[PDB]
């Protein structure tokens, strides 16, 4: 008994996602970007089918919907990263056949990226997260996107509200030794926030310079305003 | 508009 | 009678600062960077004064003091300015004499920036924020700037601790009507983040161009890693 | 080291 909003988001839960790098292929930064990038691709199309799940997500608009999955998806791919990490130490687990360490970091251009998401792993890791938390907070991250093109105003605040009473009343309920934990939990979105800005920007110089085939749906959201 | 992001909303 | 933080934090709030833009000097997209440089120095000089009242972050260490500010430096001006607008339409008081809207925005090359900080306006607007939540904002800004650099992290967190704490207190005692205020106050950082990630990598292109004259201090936090 | 943030958070 915790909250209802909670159990739901924990069967809407996709499975697991292999990254499959080609094992043909020579290591370089090319191959770690490319594999990277496709296993985004595929995440995402996880990720939508996920935001239906989410009361209330399907009854906005789908220009509402679009916007909300436009400014969050690299929220919502890093969260998924940082939770698969907690039990393990300076590795990242993209999935379970690609963990990168600091030297596969540094082979790929990726060591203040992958530096700033095991900053997020730190923090959740002295907070102890649980499965139910960090549904709630990838929830909470797509309502909460701050995105420039909302139509229903209201309507996206509502969705926020219902997210944050879900927390709330899970914290409540579970962690009565720390009245403030629900606010300890919202307080890990600035760094989730800058860290996904970081995360779309290199990403996009990447695509500029051309040297990494990138599938049609990574490449439209990277390409959102 | 012929987005893949629309099109995957507007599916099952 | 509401929490004695919130009043601390209200007596130290700093005296309003003038722009004083050269009225010799001719209107130019330099002018407006270099009035909103030179403002931004001397507000830096009066923050740091500001951060010694804030309980506990005194006790720290100097460096923790220095990356505490390093990370957070932008996100006190942006405050600033989001809270000087609030009574205005479409127009951001950086001081009472350098008020810009849109086209001073557009000459300035700062559209996109200032239209992000209107995003910030527009939302505390509606959420009808009142001083003590600006200042008490101001401070959990501060304590939560996710620097990479902090030797005390326990320090740091007790620091958050006691500030999310005055913010729960206030508004438990002023807003009775919406027991999930203080959350949706928490829940405009991630906002604040984005928009001082941006301005701080705008100003540092503008410091790269080697256009507009920028004084020390400002010269120091912007060159912080 | 040399640095105007520091000397600033020493003084007064
Ligand atoms: Cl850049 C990036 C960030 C998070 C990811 N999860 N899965 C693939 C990812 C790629
Ligand atoms: Cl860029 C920037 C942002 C906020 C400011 N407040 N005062 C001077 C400012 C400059």
């Amino acid at each position: 008994p915790y909250n209802k909003i909670v159990s739901h988001l924990l069967v809407a839960e996709p499975e697991k996602i292999y990254a499959m790098p080609d094992p043909t292929v020579p290591d370089s930064d090319i191959k770690a970007l490319t594999t990277l990038c496709d296993l985004a691709d595929r995440e995402l199309v996880v990720i939508i089918g996920w935001a239906k799940h989410i009361p209330g997500f399907s009854t906005l608009s789908l220009a509402d919907q679009m916007s909300l999955l436009q400014s969050a998806w690299m929220e919502i791919l890093i969260l998924g990263v940082v939770y698969r990490s907690l039990s393990f130490e300076d590795e990242l687990v993209y999935a379970d056949d690609y963990i990168m360490d600091e030297d596969q970091s540094k082979l790929a251009g990726l060591l203040d990226l992958n530096n700033a998401i095991l900053q997020l792993v730190k923090k959740y890791k002295s907070m102890k997260l649980e499965k139910e938390e960090f549904v709630t907070l990838k929830a909470i991250a797509l309502a909460n996107s701050d995105s420039m093109h909302i139509e229903d105003v209201e309507a996206v605040q509502k969705l926020q509200d219902v997210l944050h009473e879900a927390l709330q009343d899970y914290e409540a309920g579970q962690h009565m030794e720390d009245p403030r934990r629900a606010g300890k939990m919202l307080m890990t979105l600035p760094l989730l926030r800058q860290t996904s800005t970081k995360a779309v920007q290199h990403f996009y110089n990447i695509k500029l310079e051309g040297k990494v085939p990138m599938h049609k749906l990574f490449l439209e959201m990277l390409e959102a305003k | 508009n012929n987005s893949l992001l629309l099109h995957l909303l507007k599916s099952q």
